[PDB]
């Protein structure tokens, strides 16, 4: 079962861990994720409010605009750990700390 | 070369005696059920009251129609029975006691109740009234709702069990009937062969056609409801049950011939069938299709996925 | 021979469906032209495919046309090619398939187990090739939501 | 206030609540019990 | 009488200023 | 094969004792009822081939499966709630 | 999720967006505790934020986009080329979404599911885009095509909808089925039916052998198939009809997002699965059609629509010759040229949609926007002229690029005939420009004026139109990057 | 032979259709018919061609395509009978 990690383009970092674990990855936040994560999740919510107050659903609209937005914000952010684990992005202190 | 012409009329003709005493059967049961007894009088015991009704049909003087006289008015009825006698073609009686061993039986058995369906619609559009079409329409419409549960259902009996032949199915339920554990799966099949045959709290469209039409045609298209009931019992049995298998496996059970229990099983359905009729009344049109598309498919759906689950989880699953 | 009966009635059945009138007799002669190829796919070799074609093509989307056009049922408003292609001299003169019919080298051990095309097909389709799986998910579920938007008031 | 709307909800579709009940069963036992099982397994 | 009596709207501005927040923050990761 | 054989004799062998027989006395719900047949039709079909083989593939098959038994499921979901099965 | 999936991450947020917003459309659609509410614009807006968010995921993400290299490489191969196209269809459905906000008020249909399905096809082309199979590329383009039926046949009162409606999908349903008989005779014939293999199997050695007159018959039907859905002006039975018939967002959506993506896909299978002249014949011949049809059709139009698509057809039909040869430079010239008309033919239908209703079918309804709304009458003119040519702009400076790499390409025959239809539309245009002060007949002081959103999307494209020449070295590397890494 | 014989019953299926649905113009149940005839052709030749050269990938897309054929009918009946509605 085709179920390895290469990638056509190559890890320009240093690939400090090639597969990691989900765990470790959701744990592996780091403040400007959780900056990314919250301002998805606050635009989502708050244009779910007003595209609410047109119909009258001010509160439905805001529930369903934050779902959206816990979606797409962890996904972006585990997109970001994920990429600085194994080095398509810029890994600074992920060196530090797997030293 | 000539064997299998003596093996299918073997096949046909004692289904016809067993389904003219069905309907004997059912009206005797239904009358002790109520407190009364059924036909007493022709026979010793009524046992020739069908060949008696069968006679006067045939004395009866015919009427021909006159919608579509030939090739779409006197092929249906035949169409319908010719439909309901292919799907009695593989069943099993016995280890190897079977006319095929066609390896994808149960997708077969499927496929002949949708041309069942086709067989009922055209024969109630063949007619002139326009009553008797919408009648038509209602029943398909019911009849194939209940048919894809029973495909969900069939799905579960499979996942249980890796091929389709009938024969190793019922291998599989001789360790242990599928009956015991799935029994709300059993349940809901028995159910939705209830709707399918439109039989017993399930009649509104033809109590409608009778409270809004050859003798012979009437006769085939009776004939053919109550072999499809027939047949429904048994892949009931065949595929829930046991399929000519002893219980408690103790060697003097296996002194009975096994064919009598696959007998003994399917008469006990067929008078489980005839007892459920005369104990309930009847559901409407609107609430028999609800039911059909709210309480039905999603159990079954259910219980599809959640035996797959503990199915999966265990190294059970041949 | 039986496979040339099931192309001459499929052939002519649809021409049926092509021509005759009575749009009623065009949906009858095209439920029997699927039931025809379901025939001969059986003949193939293909089993599961044959049921395939009988539970859906016929008994499924053959039902709805036929409903349909039941509702409405006033609306009432190449032998040169096959010379081409059987004068190539690439195809085996029947009388060499003749002797050769018994030359044919058994091997005994592909068929100590044999996969049923269900099983085969089953493995194939859900291992691999999933994602080929999950977008006829996606056009049912199209198909579905289209039927609600475009007829249910 | 939520546990109250579901018993009212419970009550009322009862069906459906068995069907989802059962299929969270059904989709609950492996995406949990698989890993613990093959652990399991691997220490015995 | 010193207060704002609508749920969904403090809500609503609750997510708004953190948005804002969180903006300048990331802002200020950059 | 070699077992249509006896099917389609079976065939021809009723249609004689049938034709014996015949011889001796001388609308939107119905269409979407169609639809969503149709639709779940195509689930048995596709669940026939992924009952016989689960056990040459692991969760994987499972979970594919279920995933497009979800997606279905919420359409089945939108097709309740816009009442088109009520009758 | 697992490590995997990170390669299809963009299509797993939309597909998880596009459920979601249907399951809060149809239960607060009908739920009667608020009034009725139809939750066109809500959804709307949802669906406009998911598709940010999901151009935000693929654009940030790319280089870990490309992850699962062979385990992916069953279906689709994701590259440089696949990444630009993919963000151009994603900007272009968030452009059409925001032009058609105010559209569904004002004509007043309520079917939330307008806006779900605007969604599913999207996520169909980003499957279409990337796509590393036959068979792949067949299914993607079937469920967009569904999508598509379904959006046509909107409103059931009207007339031209059901009509439209039934004849897009006849004609779709029936260039698909030649495509699959296409990809069916190359199945037969070669025995593969991935790109790599196709590839390996029939590059240099096209000799013509015993059963080689198989695979050329599955190459034509192929061609004639994708051809049906470039509007092929052979085939171009029905396509002002339908722009006509079907509304405006529709039609938009249509002529914009699944052409660049079919245009993709057309270009990934010619690199790859063509022949020495099968493709570049069959495509030359319906070139030279197309700009002879633009012309000769536009000169004499009166219907505001239908003008816009024989317009498109000629546009598609420059970007035809364009892709006459196959070299380096052209293919480059032939992908800005795909820009630039993505951008003209938002900002036109942006344009003919502010125009909407008080003018339901006319093009004498220029009652004087020279006076009683100066600058929309200059922005449309700014558009048109950039659709047909004129000194800088940004539809000149893409034709001129095409016909310099066209000349430098060894073909001496595409530039006469191309230059004659830019000359005769030139001439039509501003003959009907400078017919903007003559008089006016009509008068149609609207009360439609451009919300905010149609005016800021506008604005912007209109602004980027004039404003293309004084710095067009950005686009010419990006399109370098794409095309030479497309095969190379 | 039976390659050829199997390959031109396909194709004339197929050219059968694509008249149906040139010729006739009108009538869009005999249209849609034709059209779900070219996609049970090509369905059938796709099997052929599976079972010809001993390949696996055709019957794979013989049961997708089944399933594009049954949403195009669906849709498309759909299209047609709120067109009869007038
Ligand atoms: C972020 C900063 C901008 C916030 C904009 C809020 C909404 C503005 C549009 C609006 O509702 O205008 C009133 C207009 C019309 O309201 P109106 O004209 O009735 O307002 C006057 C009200 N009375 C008469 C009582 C004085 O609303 C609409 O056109 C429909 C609602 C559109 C809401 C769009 C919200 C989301 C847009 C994207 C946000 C990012
Ligand atoms: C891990 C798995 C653990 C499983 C534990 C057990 C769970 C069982 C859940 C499924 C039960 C299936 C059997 C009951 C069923 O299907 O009920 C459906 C439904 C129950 O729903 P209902 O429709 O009756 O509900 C009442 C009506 N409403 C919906 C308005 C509230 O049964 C029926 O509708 C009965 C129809 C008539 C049947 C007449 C023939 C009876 C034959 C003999 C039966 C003995
Ligand atoms: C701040 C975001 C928010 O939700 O503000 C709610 C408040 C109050 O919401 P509201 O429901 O009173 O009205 C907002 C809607 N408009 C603007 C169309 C009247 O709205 C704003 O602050 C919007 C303007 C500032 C945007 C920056």
């Amino acid at each position: 079962m085709n179920t390895d990690i290469t990638a056509s383009t190559k890890p320009e970092y240093p690939v400090v861990d090639r597969n990691p674990p989900f765990t470790k990855v959701v744990g592996n936040f780091s403040t400007l994720d959780y900056l990314r994560f919250v301002t998805i999740t606050g635009v989502s919510v708050t244009v779910g409010y007003l595209s609410g107050i047109k119909p009258g659903i001010r509160g439905p609209s805001m529930v369903t605009g934050g779902l959206i937005g816990v979606m797409g914000g962890f996904m972006y952010a585990y997109q970001n750990s994920a990429g600085r684990l194994m080095g398509f992005f810029p890994n600074d202190d992920e060196v530090a700390r797997h030293n | 070369y000539i064997a299998v012409p003596a093996e299918i009329l073997g096949i046909i003709l004692p289904l016809l005696l067993g389904v003219a005493f069905l309907v004997l059967a059912e009206r005797k049961v239904m009358a002790f059920v109520q407190r009364r007894k059924g036909p007493d009088v022709v026979g010793s015991f009524g046992l020739l009251q069908p060949l008696a009704d069968g006679l006067k049909l045939i004395l009866k003087e015919p009427i021909s129609p006159s919608s579509a006289n030939f090739s779409l008015f006197r092929m249906a009825p035949v169409a319908t029975f010719m439909l309901s006698l292919v799907a009695w073609a593989v069943v099993p009686f016995d280890y190897g006691m079977v006319l095929s061993d066609s390896n994808i039986g149960l997708l077969y058995l499927f496929a002949i109740s949708s041309l069942g369906v086709y067989g009922i619609i055209t024969a109630g559009w063949s007619s002139n009234s326009k009553y008797a079409f919408l009648g038509a329409l209602r029943s398909a419409a019911q009849m194939v709702s209940y048919e894809v549960s029973i495909g969900l259902i069939l799905i579960t009996v499979l996942i249980c069990v890796g091929s389709c032949n009938l024969s190793e199915i019922v291998m599989a339920q001789k360790q242990i009937w599928f009956g015991i554990p799935l029994f709300p799966v059993l349940v809901m099949f028995f159910i939705s062969c209830l709707a399918e045959t439109n039989r017993a709290p399930f009649d509104l469209p033809e109590a409608e056609a009778e409270s809004v039409y050859s003798s012979m045609g009437s006769a085939l298209f009776f004939l053919g409801e109550y072999a499809n009931m027939i047949l429904m019992s048994g892949l009931c049995t065949s595929l829930s049950l046991g399929g000519w298998l002893p219980i408690l496996d103790l060697p003097i059970f296996k002194r009975i011939p096994g064919s009598i229990w696959f007998s003994i099983k399917v008469i006990l359905f067929l008078f489980l069938y005839i007892w459920v009729r005369a104990a309930f009344p009847r559901y409407r049109y609107d609430q028999l299709m609800g039911l059909g598309w709210k309480v039905f498919l999603p159990l079954s759906l259910a219980w599809v996925v959640a035996v797959s689950g503990v199915s999966v989880t265990f190294p059970w699953l041949p | 021979m039986i496979l040339s009966v099931l192309s001459s009635l499929a052939l002519v059945s649809g021409l049926m469906v092509v021509r005759a009138k009575n749009p009623v007799h065009s949906v009858l002669f095209f439920i029997l032209v699927f039931c025809d190829t379901s025939g001969l796919l059986l003949l193939l070799g293909l089993d599961f495919s044959a049921m395939i074609f009988l539970v859906v093509y016929i008994g499924a989307i053959a039902v709805l046309f036929l409903f349909v056009v039941m509702m409405f049922h006033i609306q009432i408003a190449l032998w040169w090619e096959m010379f081409f292609i059987l004068d190539n001299e690439t195809i085996p003169l029947l009388p060499t398939q003749i002797n050769t019919t018994s030359l044919i080298y058994t091997v005994y051990a592909g068929k100590v187990r044999s996969w049923t095309n269900l099983e085969t097909l089953g493995n194939l389709l859900y291992t691999y090739y999933f994602v080929w799986f999950l977008v006829p998910s996606l056009i049912l579920l199209v198909a579905m939501i289209g039927a609600i938007v475009l007829t249910m008031h | 206030a939520v546990m109250e709307k579901l018993k009212m909800f419970v009550v009322q579709e009862p069906v459906v609540a068995a069907s989802c009940l059962i299929a969270g069963f059904g989709l609950f036992l492996p995406a949990v019990v698989r890993p613990i099982l093959d652990s399991y397994q691997a220490t015995k | 009488e010193r207060v704002s009596t609508d749920k969904h709207r403090n809500y609503a501005v609750v997510a708004g200023t953190i948005t804002i927040l969180g903006a300048l923050g990331w802002y200020l990761k950059g | 094969m070699s077992e249509f054989a006896p099917i389609c004799i079976y065939l021809v062998i009723s249609l004689l004792v049938s034709l014996i027989l015949l011889g001796l006395p001388f609308d939107i719900r119905f269409y979407l009822v169609s639809i969503l047949f149709i639709i779940f039709d195509p689930e048995v079909t596709f669940s026939f081939p992924w009952a016989v083989s689960l056990n040459k593939i692991d969760p994987f098959g499972s979970w594919s499966m279920m995933a497009f038994l979800l997606i279905l499921t919420i359409g089945s979901l939108y097709e309740w709630k816009r009442g088109a099965l009520d009758w | 999720m697992f490590n995997l999936f990170l390669a299809v991450y963009p299509e797993i947020f939309i597909i998880n967006a596009t459920f979601i917003l249907l399951i809060h459309g149809v239960v607060f659609s009908t739920s009667k505790k608020y009034d009725y509410p139809p939750l066109v614009s809500n959804v709307g807006w949802l669906g406009l934020l998911s598709v940010l968010i999901t151009l935000l995921l693929l654009a940030a993400g790319a280089p870990l986009l490309t992850i699962a290299h062979l385990f992916r490489n069953n279906l689709f191969r994701r590259d440089n080329f696949t990444y630009f196209c993919q963000i151009l269809l994603l900007l272009s459905t968030a452009g059409t979404i925001s032009m058609c906000f105010d559209f569904f008020e004002q004509e007043r249909f309520d079917a939330f599911e307008f806006i779900v399905l605007i969604l599913l096809s999207t996520c169909s082309m980003l499957f279409m885009i990337s796509a590393y199979d036959s068979i792949a590329m067949y299914l993607a383009i079937e469920l967009q095509s569904l999508c598509f039926y379904v959006m046509a046949a909107s409103k059931r009162k009207s007339e031209f909808s059901t009509e439209a409606g039934l004849k897009y999908l006849i004609l779709g349903a029936f260039s698909s089925g030649i495509l699959l008989f296409g990809c069916s005779m190359i199945y037969g014939s070669t025995g593969a039916t991935h790109f790599d293999q196709l590839a390996k199997i029939l590059t240099g050695y096209e000799i013509t052998g015993a059963r080689s007159s198989g695979i050329f018959m599955g190459i034509l039907f192929i061609a004639v198939g994708s051809l049906f859905k470039i509007t092929a002006v052979p085939f171009h039975m029905w396509a002002p009809d339908i722009y006509e018939g079907s509304p405006t967002p529709v039609t938009a959506f249509l002529s914009i997002a699944p052409k660049i993506s079919i245009f993709a896909n057309i270009s990934r299978v010619s690199i790859y699965g063509s022949y020495g002249a099968t493709l570049q014949q069959i495509f030359c011949f319906c070139s030279i059609a197309s700009m002879i049809l633009g012309a000769l059709a536009a000169m004499a139009q009166t219907k505001v629509k239908r003008l816009l698509a024989y317009s498109s057809i000629g546009h598609v039909g420059y970007i035809c010759t364009g892709f006459s040869c196959g070299t380096i430079e052209g293919i480059q010239s032939l992908l800005i040229g795909i820009f630039i008309y993505a951008l003209m033919t938002i900002d036109a239908f942006a344009i003919v949609l502010a125009l909407r209703q008080t003018r339901v079918k006319y093009i004498a309804d220029l009652g004087a926007l020279a006076k009683t709304n100066p600058i929309l009458a200059i922005t449309f003119s700014i558009t048109m002229f950039s659709y047909v040519g004129i000194p800088p702009l940004a539809g000149f400076c893409s034709k001129f690029y095409l016909f310099f790499a066209a000349l430098g390409c060894g073909a001496y025959f595409l530039a006469p005939v191309g230059v004659v239809t830019s000359v005769i539309g030139c001439f039509y245009y501003i003959r009907l420009a400078k017919r903007m002060f003559f008089d006016t007949p009509r008068t149609w002081i609207l009360y439609e004026p451009m919300d905010r959103d149609k005016s800021l999307l506008l604005a912007m494209t209109s602004s980027f139109i004039t404003l293309f020449f004084p710095y067009p070295s950005p686009l010419f590397s990006v399109t370098h990057q794409m095309a030479l890494s497309l095969y190379l | 032979m039976d390659p050829i014989k199997y390959f031109t019953f396909s194709m004339i299926i197929f050219i059968l259709g694509i008249r149906g649905i040139l010729l006739n113009r009108r009538n869009i149940l005999i249209m849609l018919m034709s059209i779900e005839l070219m996609l049970l052709a090509v369905n059938s030749n796709f099997l052929v061609f599976s079972v010809s050269l001993d390949d696996m990938m055709g019957q794979s897309f013989a049961l997708l395509v089944l399933t594009v054929a049954a949403a195009e009918s669906a849709i498309g009946l759909a299209i047609f009978v709120i067109t009869f509605r007038v």
